[PDB]
C-alpha cells in the first residue's frame, strides 16, 4: 500500500505531519482539504503532492486553538469560506498606484479595491494575526490573501456585489479601537441637553452627513417629542473618523479630507471608485488612474485623518 | 426562563419600532420581522447593534440584546 508524507494546516505556520493512503480520497482522511485554495476534498493524493502543505478544517482541538488564536473566530466554516475566497484572489492583479495596491477589476470587485485602498491610508490595527500579516503582505503588493480574508470575515463570496460601509463595519469589529472616544451633545428646544458617549467603533462612523465640519457645526435629528433637535460633536479621540450618508453629489476639496468612496448607481446595482487626497486628487478605478485638481462627484463616504478634537462650543 | 422580550429597530430615516423576540431566535427571524414591518426586502438592508453587525445564521442572544435594545437598519449598497 503505497503513501505519502504531507502537512496539515490551518494558519500556514504550524504545520503537522500527516501519511495519507494513496487509494482514498483527501476527503475521506481529513474532511474538507485544500491546496493553495483549491478544493482537493474528491481527489486522491498525486505523487507531486508529497511533502506540500494542506489546509484543512478545525476538526480537533489543537486546530481549533490554532485557528482561534490566528483567525480570533471559531465559526468551524471560516476556513473553507477563506480558501473558496484565495482561489479567486490568487488569480487577481494587484497594481500599484501612487504607492498603494489596489485590486484591477474582476469580479464585481471595485467595492474590495476601495475599501483596501482605505484601510492603506487610515491608522488601524488588526488583532487576529491573520490580518496583520495579510495586511503586511498587501502592502507589500501580494493582497491575495488579505483580499480573501476579508471576504470570509464579511461572509461574502467571490463575485458578490458588495457594500463599502458594510465591509468597514466587519473589518473594524476586528481592529483595536478600545481607545477611541466620541463625545456627542444632543439640544432640543423643548427637551433640554443629552451628552451620549461611545467608545470603539460607534466613535468613528457615522451616518447621515459626509462633512466633518458640518458634524462639527450640528446636524439636524429627530427627538422623541417630534421636534427637530441639534446634534453636535463634543469631543473625539480617534486616529481616524469615517463620515458616511447615501450617495448625492459632493465636491471634494483637496487637502480638506483624506479619501473618499464614490458610488455611481442605483442602490440594488452600482459601482465605486476612490479617491484620495495627496498632492493633487487622485481617482482609482481598480488598476485605472485619473488626477484632477477639482473633484465633484456622487461620494457616499469620506474619511478623515483625527487626534484629537474638542468643540468651542 | 428565555421569554420573549421586545427590541427596538430604527430604520434609515430614524423610525424605531418594537419586535417581540427570543434571545434563542437568530438574526435572520428578525430580519425577516423588520422586512415584513419595513416593506424593504431583507437582502437591501444590514442590521447592527452598538456598532457590530448581526450575522443572520446567529441566534440574538449571542449579541448581548436586553429588553428595549435598539438594533440599527443600515441600507446596503451593492456595489
Ligand atoms: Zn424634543
Amino acid at each position: 500500500v503505497r503513501t505519502i508524507k504531507v502537512f496539515t494546516t490551518v494558519d500556514n505556520i504550524n504545520l503537522h505531519t500527516q501519511v495519507v493512503d494513496m487509494s482514498m480520497t483527501y476527503g475521506q482522511q481529513f474532511g474538507p482539504t485544500y491546496l493553495d485554495g483549491a478544493d482537493v476534498t474528491k481527489i486522491k493524493p498525486h505523487n507531486s503532492h508529497e511533502g506540500k502543505t494542506f489546509y484543512v478544517l478545525p476538526n480537533d482541538d489543537t486546530l481549533r486553538v490554532e485557528a482561534f488564536e490566528y483567525y480570533h473566530t471559531t465559526d468551524p466554516s471560516f476556513l473553507g469560506r477563506y480558501m473558496s475566497a484565495l482561489n479567486h484572489t490568487k488569480k487577481w492583479k494587484y497594481p500599484q498606484v501612487n504607492g498603494l495596491t489596489s485590486i484591477k477589476w474582476a469580479d464585481n470587485n471595485c467595492y474590495l479595491a476601495t475599501a483596501l485602498l482605505t484601510l492603506q491610508q487610515i491608522e488601524l490595527k488588526f488583532n487576529p494575526p491573520a490580518l496583520q500579516d495579510a495586511y503586511y503582505r498587501a502592502r507589500a503588493g501580494e493582497a491575495a490573501n488579505f483580499c480573501a480574508l476579508i471576504l470570509a470575515y464579511c461572509n461574502k463570496t467571490v463575485g458578490e456585489l458588495g457594500d463599502v460601509r458594510e465591509t468597514m463595519s466587519y473589518l473594524f469589529q476586528h481592529a483595536n479601537l478600545d481607545s477611541c472616544k466620541r463625545v456627542l451633545n444632543v439640544v432640543c428646544k423643548t427637551c433640554g441637553q443629552q451628552q451620549t458617549t461611545l467608545k470603539g467603533v460607534e466613535a468613528v462612523m457615522y451616518m447621515g452627513t459626509l462633512s466633518y465640519e458640518q458634524f462639527k457645526k450640528g446636524v439636524q435629528i429627530p427627538c422623541t417629542c417630534g421636534k427637530q433637535a441639534t446634534k453636535y460633536l463634543v469631543q473625539q479621540e480617534s486616529p481616524f473618523v469615517m463620515m458616511s450618508a447615501p450617495p448625492a453629489q459632493y465636491e471634494l476639496k483637496h487637502g480638506t479630507f483624506t479619501c473618499a468612496s464614490e458610488y455611481t448607481g442605483n442602490y440594488q446595482c452600482g459601482h465605486y471608485k476612490h479617491i484620495t487626497s495627496k498632492e493633487t486628487l487622485y481617482c482609482i478605478d481598480g488598476a485605472l488612474l485619473t488626477k484632477s485638481s477639482e473633484y465633484k462627484g456622487p461620494i457616499t463616504d469620506v474619511f478623515y485623518k483625527e487626534n484629537s478634537y474638542t468643540t468651542t462650543i | 426562563m428565555d421569554e420573549p422580550l421586545s427590541i427596538l429597530v430604527r430604520n434609515n430615516k430614524g423610525r424605531s419600532s418594537t419586535y417581540e423576540v427570543r434571545l434563542t431566535q437568530t438574526v435572520a427571524h428578525l430580519k425577516q420581522q423588520v422586512s415584513g414591518l419595513e416593506g424593504v426586502q431583507d437582502d437591501l438592508f444590514w442590521l447592527t447593534f452598538e456598532g457590530k453587525p448581526l450575522e443572520d445564521q446567529l441566534p440574538l442572544g449571542e449579541y448581548g440584546l436586553k429588553p428595549l435594545s435598539t438594533v440599527f437598519m443600515n441600507l446596503r449598497l451593492r456595489g
